[PDB]
Order: C-alpha cells, then sequence, then structure tokens
C-alpha cells in the first residue's frame, strides 16, 4: 500500500499516533534526539494515507513522510 | 459475551462484511453506562466486557480513543484474518503507542537527508 | 482615547481617505474640465 | 446601572438644562415686547412657516453650528479627568460649596439641592413649551 | 417565570474596539497571518466558538437581534422618506395608470443622468419595483406631510431599539433562567405579537378603508380627500359612508354581528375597481386572525399552574415506528439556541415562498396586478429570500449533530431513528431523485430530440395532450363550483386563477385562469427534482453530520473543515457546511427554475391587453404551448427574445439593467476562479510575489497567505449566487418595464 | 482619418444625438421646474463636442487619438493623464515604502501595520519629491537585503 518513511528531523513528541487514526506509526526508544523517541511503522500495510501527521508534525520540514503508493482494501478505508 | 444492545440494522447482515475481515473490540465497562457507536445512534453499555463486530480498521480505532476520553480503562481490539486467524494487531506490545516501551524497533526506515534521495540503503 | 484607537483601525482609515479620494473626484466632474493646453 | 452609560446620560441632561433655559430665556426675552398685544398676529413674522426657508440666517447659523461644535469639543475633555479644565472651576465651587456644606451639616449633597430637579424641569418644560406654541394649527378641542 | 435580572454584566468602554479581535484570544496574540483577517470576519458571528456559558451567549444573540433589528428600523424609515423627497407617488395617487411608479433620482456629475426615466407626475428618476406605493395607497396615505410625520416617528423607535440592546446588556441583564421560559415565551408571541398585531392592523384598515375605498375609488380628488381624525372626530361621516357605525359597539355586546356586515365581508376573489382583493375583505380577514391568536396564545404554563407545556406535550406523543417518540425535544428546543433557528429557517424560509405564491394568485393591495414589474419582482425576491432561508436550515440542522446532541443528555428515540437507520432517509430520497431526474430532464432531453429528430414530435401531440390536462384540472373544477356549493358565504373564487372564463381586466388584465397544459407537468416536475436533490443534500448534511461511515472520528473536525486527506482513495469535501455549500446550489436551480417558470409562464398565458374588437391579446400570445416542451424553446423563445428588451435600452433609461446584465456574468464567472483551483499552487503563487516583496523588503509583516481553503469556497458560492441572481434581477427587471 | 470640424460624418452625430434626446425632450412641458434642468444637461452635451474637435478623431464619428509620442497628441497620453497617473500613483507608493521602513521597531509589527498612529498617515505628505531620493533609498533596499530570499527548493 502506502509508504511510510520517517525523517531524520523527529523530536519524538508522538504527535504521529497522537492525531494518526488508526495508529500506523509507533514510538521507540532512540539514542539521538531530545525527548528519546522515534516513530516507526510497522503496520504499513493497513496504512491508508490520511495524511494527519504531517499537521500535527512540528519540524519547519515535516519529519513524518508518507509517500502514496497502491491502493487495497486496507488503504481504502472501506467497509465492503 | 453480554453486548451492547443496538436497533436499526445498517450494520449487520452484510455479505462483504461476511467475506471480509472484521474487527472485534472490548472494554471494561465497570458501570452501566450509555455511549454511542461510531456509525450508530445511542446504545447503553453493560457491565464486564463488551465485544461488537467492526468493518473498518478506523472505526475500531476512534472508538477507543473514544472511551479513552470518557474515563481511564484499558482498551483491547483484536484484528482476525479471512479464515479464521485472529491475531493481536492493537497493543502487541501491550504498552500505548504514544507512551514510551521497551520492545523497540525500526520498520521501513530511511536515514537520509529531507529534500528527497528516495532510494533505501537497508530495508532491515 | 480608546476610540481614537478604534478610528485608527484599517477598516475606519481605508474608509476615510477612500472617501476623501472619491468625493475630491465627483467635484472633479462637476467643476471645470480640464482645460489641457499643448 | 452602569458607570458609563448613565455619565453620558447625566451629562446629556446637565449639557441641555443650561440650553432649555438659556432658550426659554431667550424665546421669552425675544417675544417679551409681542407676547400679547393681539396674539402678535398668531406669532406675526415669528411664524417659521412665514420665514423664507432661512434665506439670511441659514449662512449665520452655519457659523454657530461650527462655533459650538468646539464649545463641545472642550466639554468633552474637560469633563475627562478633574485636573486643568474643571479642576479651577472645581476650587471655585469648593469656595461656595464649603459654605453650603456648612449651612448643609456633614456636606449636603448639592446634586440632591438641585442638580437632577433643574435638570429635568427643563426638558420637560421645553418638551412642552415647544409642542404648545410650535406644534399645533388647528386646535379642534379647547386647550386648558 | 420570575424577574431574574444580572444587573451590569459587561461594562461600557471602547477598550474591545482598541483591540480587533477582542472577542477570540485566539484572534487577539497572533494577528501575524493573512488568514487571520480573514479568520477575525469568519467567525464573528459564531457565538458558539468563542465562550460556552450560555448566559453569556443567550446575552450576546439576543443582543445581535436587537442590532439587526435596529438596522431593518433605518431601513425602513428611509423608504417613507424617499417617497416625499424626491418621488411621485402624490400625483401618481391622482394619475395611478399613466405615472410609473419612482422613487430615485441620479445627479448630473458623470452624465449619469439619463436613468432619469420619464415615468410622470412632474417627477423624473429611476423605476421602483419594491409595492411601496401600492402599500402607502391601502394605508390611506395621501399627503406627503403623512410620509414625514411616519419617518420622523420611525426615528424614534429606531434609537429606542439601540437604547434597548445596549440596555439589557451594558446596563442590565436577565439572567439564563428567563430563557428556559419557552412556554412564557410562545405565550406572548403568538398573543402580543401575532395576536395584537393581527388585531392592532385590523382595527386600523376599519377606519383608514374609506379614504381609499369609499373615496379613492369613486373619482374624489386627493386635495377633495377629507382627513382621517375629521372621520372619528363626527363619528356620523362614517356612519354614513357605511351604515352601520351610527350603532357605534352596541350590537358587539348584544351578539347581533350581522349588523357589522357593511365592512366585515367574505367576498372572495379581486375588486373591479381597485385592481386587488376587497379592502373590506383583509379588514374582516385579520379581525378573524386576532381572535384566533388570543385563543392560539394561551397554551403553555405561566405562573398560573393552567395549560399545556412543550415538555409534557412532546413527552406524550409517542408512536409505533418511533418507539421513545417526541421525548426530550423539549430540552433539544430549550437548550440550543441553534436548535430553534433551524425549524424557524425552515419554517419562515417557506412561508417566504408560500407568501409570494399568495402575492401573485391573489393580488392583496390595489393597483398591484397591473403592475406588473412590481408583482413579478415580489414574488421572486421572497422566493429567492426563502430559498437561503430553508438552506440555513440545513445549515443549522446539520450544526447540531455536531455543537449540540450527546447520547446521554437530550434524547429523542425519533431523532435517534432518524440517525440510526440513517442510510435509509437518503437512499429513498436518492432512487426518488433519480426517478425524477431521468425522466423530468429526461422528457427534454426526450422532446427535445423528437424535434431536431423530425416527424416524432408531430406523434407527440397526443401525449402532449396527456399528463397536461389530466391532472389538477378538477381542482380548478372544485374550485370553480366552491363557492355557493361548499362556500354559501362566497360569492367569487379564492382566485380568479381558478374562476374559468371569468376575467376582470381594468384597462389591463389583471388574474386569468391560469389554463395548465404543454409542459406544465414538465417545469412543475423539474422543480420537484430541484427540490427533493435539495432536500437530499441539506438532510443527509443534517443527519450524516454526527455518525459517518467513512470516517467514525468526524465530530473532533468540526463544521466548517476542508477534508482529512488523500487517504482512503480520497476524503475530499465531506463536511456538513459543504452539503450546505453544495445546498446553496441546487436551491439556486431550484428557485432558478421556478423563478423562470412562474415569470415568463405568466406574460406567455396570463398576462396581457383587451380590445373590444376582439378578447384577449398577450404580450406574447401564448408562445409556451410548444416552446415550452423543449429546452429549445427555453433559450430559442425566452433567453434569446429577452436581449431586445435589456440591451435595446441605451437610447432610453433602462440602461442600468444591461451594465448589471453584463456585469453580473463577470462576478459569476469570477467565482470560476475560486470553485475550479486549489490554494496549493496558490499558496505556490504568494511566494513568489513575497519573493519580489523580499527584494525590495516590502513584505508586510502580516505574512501574504492564500485564503482558506473553506473561505474560498465561501467567497466562491457568495460569487456564484451574486453573478447567479443580478442577472435574472436584470433580465426580470429589463423585459417587464419595456412589456409593461 | 481627419479631424472632425472638417469630418462631416462627426456632425451628424452630434445632430443625431440631440435629435434622440430632443424626443424625450418634448413630450415634457419645459416650463417645469424639474425639467428646467434638461437645457443645462444639453447644455453640457453641447459644451463638451467642442474640445473633442480639436483632437484628431475618426471619420466614422468615433473619435480616436494617438500613443506613440507624435508632440500634437501628447495631450492624449504622454504628459497629462499619463505622468500624473506614475507620479500620483508613486506618491502613494514610496509613502507606502517609506512605512514599510518604519514598519519594524520595538511595537509589535502586526501593530505597526494595521493599528498605526494616524501620526505616520499624516507625515505621508513628506514625499514632495519622491524621484531620485527614492532611488537611493530602493538601492539601499536590494542592499542590506544581502539576497535574504525564500528557499524555493
Ligand atoms: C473647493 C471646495 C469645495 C466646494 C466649494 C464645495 C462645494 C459643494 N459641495 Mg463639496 N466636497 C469638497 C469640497 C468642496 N465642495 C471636498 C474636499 C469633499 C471631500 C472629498 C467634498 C465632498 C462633498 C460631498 C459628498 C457633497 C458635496 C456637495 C457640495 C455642494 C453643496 C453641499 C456642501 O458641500 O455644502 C458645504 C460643505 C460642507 C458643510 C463641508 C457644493 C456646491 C454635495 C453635493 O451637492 O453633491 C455634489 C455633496 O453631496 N461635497
Ligand atoms: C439603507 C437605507 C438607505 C439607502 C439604501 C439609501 C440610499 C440613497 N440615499 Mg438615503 N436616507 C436614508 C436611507 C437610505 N438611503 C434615511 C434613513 C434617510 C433619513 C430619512 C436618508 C436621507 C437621504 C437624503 C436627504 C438623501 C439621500 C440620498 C440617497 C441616494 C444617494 C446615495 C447616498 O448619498 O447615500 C449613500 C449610500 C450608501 C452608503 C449605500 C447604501 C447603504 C446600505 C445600508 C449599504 C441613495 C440612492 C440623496 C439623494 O437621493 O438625492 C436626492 C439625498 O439627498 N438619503
Ligand atoms: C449604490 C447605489 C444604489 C443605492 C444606494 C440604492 C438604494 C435604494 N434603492 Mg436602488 N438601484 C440601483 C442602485 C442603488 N440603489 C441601480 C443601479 C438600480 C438599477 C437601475 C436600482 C434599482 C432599484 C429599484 C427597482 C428599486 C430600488 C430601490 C432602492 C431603495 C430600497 C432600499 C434597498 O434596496 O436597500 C438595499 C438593498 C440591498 C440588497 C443592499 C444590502 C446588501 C449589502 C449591504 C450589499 C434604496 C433607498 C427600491 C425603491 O423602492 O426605491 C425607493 C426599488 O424598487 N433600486
Ligand atoms: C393567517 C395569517 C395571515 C395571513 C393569511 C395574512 C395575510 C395578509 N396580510 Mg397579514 N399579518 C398577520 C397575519 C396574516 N396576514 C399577523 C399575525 C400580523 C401581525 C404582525 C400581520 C400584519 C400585517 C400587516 C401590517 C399587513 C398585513 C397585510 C396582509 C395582506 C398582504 C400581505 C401578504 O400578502 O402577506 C401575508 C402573510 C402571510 C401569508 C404569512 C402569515 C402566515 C401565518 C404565520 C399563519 C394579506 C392578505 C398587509 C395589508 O393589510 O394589505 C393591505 C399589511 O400591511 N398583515
Ligand atoms: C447540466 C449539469 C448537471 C447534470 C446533468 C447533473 C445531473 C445529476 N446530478 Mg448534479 N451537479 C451539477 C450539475 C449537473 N448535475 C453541478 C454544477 C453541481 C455542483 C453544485 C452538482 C452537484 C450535485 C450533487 C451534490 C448531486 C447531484 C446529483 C445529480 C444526479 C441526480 C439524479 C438524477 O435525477 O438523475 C437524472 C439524470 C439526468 C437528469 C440526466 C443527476 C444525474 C445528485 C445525485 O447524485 O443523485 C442523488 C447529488 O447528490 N449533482
Ligand atoms: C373568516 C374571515 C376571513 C376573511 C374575510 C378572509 C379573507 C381573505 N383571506 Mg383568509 N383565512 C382565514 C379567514 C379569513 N380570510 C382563516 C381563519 C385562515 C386560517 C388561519 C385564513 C388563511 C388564509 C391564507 C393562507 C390566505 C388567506 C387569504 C385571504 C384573501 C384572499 C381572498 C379569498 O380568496 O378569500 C378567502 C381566502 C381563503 C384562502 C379561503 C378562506 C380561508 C380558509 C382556507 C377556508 C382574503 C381577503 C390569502 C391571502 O393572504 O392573500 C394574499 C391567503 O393565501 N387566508
Ligand atoms: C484575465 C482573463 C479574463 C478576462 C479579462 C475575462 C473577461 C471577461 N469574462 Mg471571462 N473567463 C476567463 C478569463 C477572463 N475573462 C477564464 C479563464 C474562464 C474559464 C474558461 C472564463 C469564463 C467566463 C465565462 C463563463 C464568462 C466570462 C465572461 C467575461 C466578461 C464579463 C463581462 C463584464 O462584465 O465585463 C465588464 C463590462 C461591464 C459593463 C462592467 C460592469 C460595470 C458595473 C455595472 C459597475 C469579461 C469581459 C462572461 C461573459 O460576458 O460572457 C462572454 C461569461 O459568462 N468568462
Ligand atoms: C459566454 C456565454 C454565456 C454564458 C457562459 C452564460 C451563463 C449563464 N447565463 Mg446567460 N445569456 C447569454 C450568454 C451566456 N450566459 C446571452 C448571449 C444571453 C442573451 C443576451 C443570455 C441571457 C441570459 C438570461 C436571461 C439568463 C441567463 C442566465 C445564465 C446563468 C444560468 C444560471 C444557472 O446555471 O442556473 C440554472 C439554469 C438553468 C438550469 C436553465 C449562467 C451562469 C440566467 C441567470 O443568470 O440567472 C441569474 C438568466 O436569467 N443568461
Ligand atoms: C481612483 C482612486 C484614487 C484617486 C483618484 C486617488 C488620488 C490621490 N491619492 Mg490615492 N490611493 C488609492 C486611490 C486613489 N487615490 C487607493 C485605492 C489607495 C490604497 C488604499 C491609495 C493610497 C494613497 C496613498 C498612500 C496616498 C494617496 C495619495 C493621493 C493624492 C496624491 C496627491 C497628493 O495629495 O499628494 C491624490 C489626490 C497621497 C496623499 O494624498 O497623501 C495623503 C498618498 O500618499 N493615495
Ligand atoms: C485568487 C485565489 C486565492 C487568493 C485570494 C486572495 C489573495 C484574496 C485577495 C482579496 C483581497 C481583499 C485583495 C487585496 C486588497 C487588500 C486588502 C488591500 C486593500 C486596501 C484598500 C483597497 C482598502 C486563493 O487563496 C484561492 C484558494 C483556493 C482556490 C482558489 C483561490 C484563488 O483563486
Ligand atoms: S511527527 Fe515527527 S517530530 Fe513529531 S513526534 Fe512524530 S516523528 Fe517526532
Ligand atoms: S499516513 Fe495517514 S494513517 Fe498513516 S500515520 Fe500518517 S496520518 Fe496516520
Amino acid at each position: 500500500a502506502h509508504t511510510v518513511k520517517i525523517y531524520d528531523n523527529c523530536i519524538g513528541c508522538t504527535q504521529c499516533v497522537r492525531a494518526c487514526p488508526l495508529d500506523v506509526l509507533e514510538m521507540v526508544p532512540w539514542d539521538g534526539c531530545k525527548a528519546g523517541q522515534m516513530a516507526s511503522a510497522p503496520r504499513t500495510e493497513d496504512c491508508v494515507g490520511c495524511k494527519r501527521c504531517e499537521t500535527a508534525c512540528p519540524t519547519d520540514f515535516l519529519s513524518i513522510r508518507v509517500y502514496l503508493g497502491g491502493e487495497t482494501t486496507r488503504s481504502m478505508g472501506l467497509a465492503y | 459475551m453480554p453486548s451492547p444492545s443496538f436497533l436499526g440494522s445498517t450494520g449487520g447482515w452484510l455479505r462483504c462484511a461476511e467475506t471480509e475481515e472484521k474487527y472485534a473490540m472490548t472494554w471494561s465497562s465497570d458501570q452501566q453506562h450509555i455511549f454511542e457507536m461510531p456509525t450508530g445512534g445511542a446504545a447503553v453499555m453493560n457491565s464486564g466486557d463488551n465485544l461488537l463486530y467492526l468493518a473498518r480498521k478506523e472505526q475500531a480505532l476512534a472508538l477507543a480513543t473514544q472511551l479513552r476520553t470518557q474515563f481511564k480503562i484499558q482498551d483491547y481490539k483484536i484484528y482476525r484474518i479471512f479464515p479464521s486467524g485472529e491475531v493481536q494487531y492493537l497493543h502487541p506490545k501491550d504498552g500505548v503507542l504514544p507512551y514510551q516501551v521497551n520492545k523497540g524497533r525500526e520498520q521501513v526506515g530511511r536515514v537520509k537527508s529531507t529534500i528527497g534521495k528516495n532510494v533505501n540503503p537497508a530495508q532491515v | 482615547m480608546n476610540l481614537k484607537k478604534y478610528l485608527s483601525t484599517a477598516p475606519v482609515v481605508a474608509t476615510l481617505w477612500l472617501f476623501l479620494t472619491a468625493g475630491i473626484l465627483i467635484e472633479l466632474n462637476r467643476f471645470f474640465p480640464d482645460s489641457l493646453f499643448y | 446601572t452602569e458607570v458609563f452609560s448613565l455619565e453620558w446620560l447625566r451629562e446629556a441632561e446637565i449639557k441641555h438644562c443650561r440650553v432649555a433655559m438659556l432658550a426659554v430665556l431667550g424665546v421669552i426675552a425675544q417675544e417679551f415686547g409681542t407676547f400679547d398685544f393681539y396674539n402678535a398676529k398668531s406669532k406675526l413674522q415669528l411664524s417659521p412657516d412665514l420665514h423664507n426657508q432661512f434665506v439670511q440666517n441659514g449662512a449665520l447659523q452655519q457659523i454657530l453650528l461650527f462655533v459650538c461644535a468646539w464649545e463641545f469639543i472642550v466639554g468633552l475633555p474637560a469633563l475627562i479627568e478633574s485636573v486643568n479644565g474643571n479642576r479651577e472651576p472645581g476650587y471655585f465651587g469648593f469656595d461656595p460649596l464649603k459654605l453650603g456644606g456648612t449651612v448643609g451639616s456633614a456636606q449636603w449633597k448639592r446634586m440632591q439641592a438641585g442638580e437632577l430637579r433643574n435638570g429635568r424641569l427643563a426638558m420637560i418644560a421645553f418638551g412642552g413649551f415647544f409642542h404648545q406654541q410650535l406644534l399645533t394649527k388647528q386646535g379642534i378641542i379647547e386647550q386648558l | 417565570v420570575k424577574v431574574v435580572v444580572d444587573r451590569d454584566v459587561v461594562p461600557t468602554s471602547f477598550e474591545k474596539w482598541a483591540k480587533p479581535g477582542h472577542f477570540s484570544r485566539s484572534l487577539a496574540k497572533g494577528p501575524k497571518t493573512t488568514t487571520w483577517i480573514w479568520n477575525l470576519h469568519a467567525d464573528a458571528h459564531d457565538f458558539d466558538s468563542h465562550t460556552s456559558s450560555l448566559e453569556e451567549v443567550s446575552r450576546k444573540i439576543f443582543s445581535a437581534h436587537f442590532g439587526q433589528l435596529a438596522i431593518i428600523f433605518i431601513w425602513l424609515s428611509g423608504m417613507y422618506f424617499h417617497g416625499a423627497r424626491f418621488s411621485n407617488y402624490v400625483a401618481w395617487l391622482s394619475n395611478p395608470t399613466g405615472i410609473k411608479p419612482s422613487a430615485q433620482v441620479v445627479w448630473p456629475i458623470v452624465g449619469q443622468q439619463i436613468l432619469n426615466a420619464d415615468v410622470g407626475g412632474g417627477m423624473q428618476g429611476i423605476q421602483i419595483t419594491s409595492g411601496l406605493f401600492q402599500l402607502w395607497r391601502a394605508s390611506g396615505i395621501v399627503n406627503e406631510l403623512q410620509l414625514y410625520v411616519t419617518a420622523l416617528g420611525g426615528l424614534g423607535m429606531a434609537g429606542l431599539m439601540i437604547f434597548a440592546g445596549w440596555f439589557h446588556y451594558h446596563k442590565a441583564a436577565p439572567k439564563l433562567e428567563w430563557f428556559q421560559n419557552v412556554e412564557s415565551m410562545l405565550n406572548h408571541h403568538l398573543a402580543g405579537l401575532l395576536g395584537l398585531g393581527s388585531l392592532s392592523w385590523a382595527g386600523h384598515q376599519i377606519h383608514v378603508s374609506l379614504p381609499i375605498n369609499k373615496l379613492l375609488d369613486a373619482g374624489v380628488a386627493p386635495s377633495s380627500i377629507p382627513l382621517p381624525h375629521e372621520f372619528i372626530l363626527n363619528r356620523n361621516l362614517m356612519a354614513e359612508l357605511y351604515p352601520s357605525f351610527q350603532q357605534g359597539l352596541v350590537p358587539f355586546f348584544t351578539l347581533n354581528w350581522k349588523q357589522y356586515s357593511d365592512i366585515l365581508t367574505f367576498k372572495g376573489g379581486l375588486s373591479p375597481v381597485t385592481g386587488g382583493l376587497w379592502l373590506t375583505d383583509v379588514a374582516h380577514h385579520h379581525l378573524a386572525i386576532a381572535v384566533l391568536f388570543l385563543v392560539a396564545g394561551h397554551m403553555y404554563r405561566t405562573n398560573w399552574g393552567i395549560g399545556h407545556s412543550i415538555k409534557q406535550i412532546l413527552e406524550a406523543h409517542k408512536g409505533p415506528l418511533t418507539g421513545e417518540g417526541h421525548k426530550g425535544l423539549y430540552e433539544i428546543l430549550t437548550t440550543s439556541w441553534h436548535a430553534n433557528l433551524a425549524i424557524n429557517l425552515a419554517m419562515l424560509g417557506s412561508l417566504s415562498i408560500i407568501v409570494a405564491h399568495h402575492m401573485y394568485a391573489m393580488p392583496p393591495y390595489p393597483y398591484l396586478a397591473t403592475d406588473y414589474p412590481t408583482q413579478l419582482s415580489l414574488f421572486t425576491h421572497h422566493m429567492w429570500i426563502g430559498g437561503f432561508c430553508i438552506v440555513g436550515a440545513g445549515a443549522h440542522a446539520a450544526i447540531y449533530m455536531v455543537r449540540d446532541y450527546s447520547p446521554t443528555v437530550n434524547f429523542n428515540n425519533v431523532l435517534d431513528r432518524m440517525i440510526r437507520h440513517r442510510d435509509a432517509i437518503i437512499s429513498h430520497l436518492n432512487w426518488v431523485c433519480i426517478f425524477l431526474g431521468m425522466h423530468s430532464f429526461g422528457l427534454y432531453i426526450h422532446n427535445d430530440t423528437m424535434r431536431a429528430l423530425g416527424r416524432a414530435q408531430d406523434m407527440f401531440s397526443d401525449t402532449a395532450i396527456q399528463l397536461q390536462p389530466v391532472f389538477a384540472q378538477w381542482i380548478q373544477q372544485i374550485h370553480t363550483l366552491a363557492p355557493g356549493n361548499t362556500a354559501v358565504n362566497a360569492l367569487a373564487t379564492a382566485s380568479y386563477a381558478f374562476g374559468a372564463d371569468t376575467v376582470t381586466v381594468g384597462s389591463k388584465i389583471a388574474m386569468m385562469p391560469i389554463k395548465l397544459g404543454t409542459a406544465d407537468f414538465m417545469v412543475h416536475h423539474i422543480h420537484a427534482f430541484t427540490i427533493h436533490v435539495t432536500t437530499l443534500i441539506l438532510l443527509k448534511g443534517v443527519l450524516y453530520a454526527r455518525n459517518s461511515r467513512l470516517i467514525p472520528d468526524k465530530a473532533n473536525l468540526g463544521f466548517r473543515f476542508p477534508c482529512d486527506g488523500p487517504g482512503r482513495g480520497g476524503t475530499c469535501q465531506v463536511s456538513a457546511w459543504d452539503h450546505v455549500f453544495l445546498g446553496l446550489f441546487w436551491m439556486y436551480n431550484a428557485l432558478s427554475i421556478v423563478i423562470f417558470h412562474f415569470s415568463w409562464k405568466m406574460q406567455s398565458d396570463v398576462w396581457g391587453t383587451v380590445t373590444s374588437n376582439g378578447a384577449i391579446s398577450h404580450i406574447t400570445g401564448g408562445n409556451f404551448a410548444q416552446s415550452a416542451i423543449t429546452i429549445n424553446g427555453w433559450l430559442r423563445d425566452f433567453l434569446w427574445a429577452q436581449a431586445s428588451q435589456v440591451i435595446q435600452s441605451y437610447g432610453s433609461s433602462l440602461s442600468a439593467y444591461g451594465l448589471m446584465f453584463l456585469g453580473a456574468h463577470f462576478v459569476w464567472a469570477f467565482s470560476l476562479m475560486f470553485l475550479f483551483s486549489g490554494r496549493g499552487y496558490w499558496q505556490e503563487l504568494i511566494e513568489s510575489i513575497v519573493w519580489a516583496h523580499n527584494k525590495l523588503k516590502v513584505a508586510p509583516a502580516i505574512a501574504p497567505r492564500a485564503l482558506s481553503i473553506t473561505q474560498g469556497r465561501a467567497v466562491g458560492v457568495a460569487h456564484y449566487l451574486l453573478g447567479g441572481i443580478a442577472t435574472t434581477w436584470a433580465f426580470f427587471l429589463a423585459r417587464i418595464i419595456a412589456v409593461g | 482619418l481627419t479631424p472632425c470640424q472638417q469630418s462631416e460624418a462627426f456632425h451628424k452625430r452630434e445632430i443625431n444625438e440631440v435629435r434622440t434626446l430632443e424626443n424625450r425632450q418634448a413630450n415634457y412641458e419645459a416650463n417645469s421646474p424639474s425639467y428646467l434642468a434638461l437645457q443645462s444637461q444639453i447644455d453640457q452635451v453641447h459644451k463638451r463636442f467642442d474640445k473633442y474637435g480639436t483632437l484628431l478623431c475618426g471619420q466614422d464619428g468615433l473619435p480616436h487619438l494617438i500613443t506613440d509620442g507624435d508632440w500634437r497628441h501628447a495631450r492624449e497620453f504622454t504628459i497629462p493623464a499619463l505622468l500624473f497617473l506614475y507620479i500620483t500613483g508613486w506618491i502613494g507608493w514610496v509613502g507606502r515604502s517609506y512605512l514599510k521602513y518604519t514598519k519594524e521597531t520595538k511595537n509589535p509589527t502586526e501593530q505597526e501595520i494595521i493599528l498605526d498612529v494616524p501620526m505616520a498617515l499624516k507625515y505621508m505628505l513628506s514625499g514632495f519629491l519622491w524621484p531620485l531620493s527614492a532611488w537611493q533609498e530602493y538601492r539601499s533596499g536590494q542592499l542590506l537585503a544581502k539576497e535574504d530570499e525564500i528557499t524555493v527548493s
């Protein structure tokens, strides 16, 4: 489906999973940040790509990118 | 398991829901209450855990987000596959995703510049 | 005091100056024609 | 009930009660020699309808409305604060105010002595004085 | 019921006016963006987006009520002034036919004096279509002095309301308890406003009718008209003009009501002298409405214990398909200021349309039916007013599920069901819309095909006899035989549009038995199509505003939001306010087709002239007996022949209605800039201009940004409507003046 | 294309326009005061045609003109109706620019764009001789900018 790629601009303020609808991203301990959190998206098969994390993403250029890819039932958000 | 009663049809008896994977949530519900479904009107919440059927994943997570704002209750959502495969996709760590956990890993993570360079040096 | 601050707002100043510019032109087309001399 | 609104209300009462008295003492003064004497031939030439739309008095009223503007543009800020404008009449009045308070024990609030009664009497009397003489041609019923 | 007042809550100070955006701390600390400039005005009237204290929201809307009320009074006080300083109402009072209406003059500045239409009566100006002269003649106003006294009396009432909306607020303030008295509110709106209002005006047109009826209809000069007080000061004058006034409220107590039959009648139809309804039937009408409202204004609990109440009335209505029906609706309307506004906008919006229909059907004012420009203008005027109002009803009935609906507090299982089987309501309306579209407009495609194809339209004539004069024909025949039979006390029909072959003419045709035919079944179903689609999209915005299948967490985003993003294939324009934005557009199409239908069909078969050598010759003689069935006739004989009255007017005084006609297409196509492009490209467009602004540092501190995604669509519909009304506003005011 | 004082096809339009206006003029009584102003309006009409005749005007009666720079027609373009637009517009523009220079300082930038002290608006009259002084200050604008612009990346 969609391709989630995390920039190196992360501050770890958990804005992803707070905004994110179906919890695509996930906070993971990391050793190269101020707060110490990093966003990671294992369940990219279930990602829909609604692009609501780029709104809550603080950085000048956003830190969580999701490039538009293929479309499946998991990424169309349809109930049928 | 005792589940809230809802009238109005719409949600049930859909062929697509039967042939497609379905979602099953639950909540503690220590007290009798009254809530609203993300796709229905109003319904009374009974004591103990309550199992429902959901056809979308966003429908399965918005209800948990709405429950967390009411009272403080741990949520459990289980995501079933087409045949009969039942896997715990929600809270596989059992730790809340925004909060920090010990079980850490990285999936699909490129550590390059910000303007672009879409090639990934290593997938794992 | 504060009435002058409300008088100093963007819409009030804009309408006041535009009233001046419009009235000058209404009086211009009513009074002398442009003489224009080669 | 509020402060700043009742301020302009009581002020407008004072700002017109003196106007509603100098006009009465002006309209009566100009007609003191022609009140009666055969009812001044129904006000004679003083009838407003008989005037020539104020040809000669219009350019004079414009000058009056101009000077009266800045007169009240002095009354608007002189009321603001006590100092300068109102403070000098302040201690002037305080010279009769001290004697008046001595006659009236602790303070004798002058506003109860006659600030509201004069203010409202002038307004009501001038409102009726402008209708009986300027707002009735055919009486139909006798006016008593 | 208790006098609970919170005297002095907000002080009178210019401090808030000094701060641009004092109503919201979010719109005050950060005015660094151009978008903030538009947000300051977009949320300026969204009072529920500031503070949540209902005691203050009720003390911010009743203020806006008195403010808007003062604006309306300032507006009305000028109408009596314009019909006295520069107008022709007195000359028109003496000569009503030859003197065209006018109450607006221009000045010699840039040669614009060509707009001074030669109307007559020794005064030139701009023709008016507001019905002011008909209303003033029906009010007994003759002299110019009676205009100025009413205007100077309007200034007083206009000032008192400003000093009232500034009284119950900066000076006084009732508590929150004063607003849950909805029971005490309907007892004063249906009896104090509707009741005493229908009685006060009733008592007027009984003593002011004879200066119009038994005088101006006889043939007396306006100078020979006696004074209205001379009729009251001498009861015998009223007694001679009406031989029932000699009694003077004596059989009123004796219940000998028949002795008041000289002013109180139920004739029906129109009067063959004035040109409108009877001047005696309306007086009896308002008397009948007044007593009915004096009875209907006593229905709810005051502070004596008797009567019903909106509470238990709705707590008692049940129903099998409703379940816990009607209960909780009291808590629905008594808690949300919004909630009352949709049912008000809905009822009052349909009311403006219904009263617009009642205007042309039975003309209530004298010399109104012959005044074709005024009649045509007033109908479509209230028509579009109600269109906006009903869409506002949808705009706020969508607000309710988002802003004030809870799954614990306010509860009606009826509204619950409207949201529980919500997918069924719109499914029904959807199939109804499609059936009424693929046929009503399908038959348009069909007939337009039959003509260009050849002999198919010839064989369609038998079907043209079908549908038309098949239905609704018997309804008119019922109304023909309704007087005498089912109306023994009525010597005329409801209107002469019902009485067959009965034509009333006063040198110009007033009303006609509107013989349906050819394509009235066509346009009425084009209407029903554009009505069901409008109701569908607005009701969709109503009940889908809370629970949506696509996005479950809908209540978090809001009402006037853009969308969610490119996910799920594409979530775009899913807000209920957008169902209103597009609901404004289908209402636009509905009202556009209805005003087209009414306007043109009138001069097609109703409006015309009369000669003695013949009978009836219309302005456009019976054209839409064929030119209405196909789409081509709607721009071959309708939209085409109208350019000869809007453009061929530069040599006359109707040149402004051509400039506005051609200039309204400009602003309409200017709406095609916002309704098609996107903020992304335009935001990339500013930063280049901002680069030029950073080259000379002429960049403003307020950072240049594009319009909001929602504000662009709000301005887009604003121009699509303004540019989509001013054209027909210039068109309805084009031909009707040339063919008047 | 001949001038209209010699173009016989232009004076005919004056006669024809007054002829169309005369039918509207004669239906009302000239002795009435509300229509005595029509004679003053046609006086304005008459006083308008004579000045345009001096300008070269179309033979058709549609009065054309010159923008090539011909010194005989500088009145229709170059000198009056053109240069004043440039000066008056830029007297506003460079005055706005001077206000943009004083748009910073301590008091908030938003306060100094919108809620400005009226005194700056009263100082606007400063720009009597913009040209070269404005050129100096615009040089300084480009200079102190030091090519500080947006990324465009
Ligand atoms: C033009 C355009 C813009 C930009 C719109 C802008 C910049 C609005 C400009 C309006 C203002 C009022 C013009 C600037 C005038 C200043 C206020 C100065 C006025 C000072 C005096 C004249 C009073 C969008 O943001 C947009 C968004 C989505 C789809 C299409 C579009 C679109 O087409
Ligand atoms: S959006 Fe970016 S900066 Fe914010 S918490 Fe997620 S990874 Fe960190
Ligand atoms: S791509 Fe969409 S669903 Fe996935 S994390 Fe980002 S906002 Fe959430």
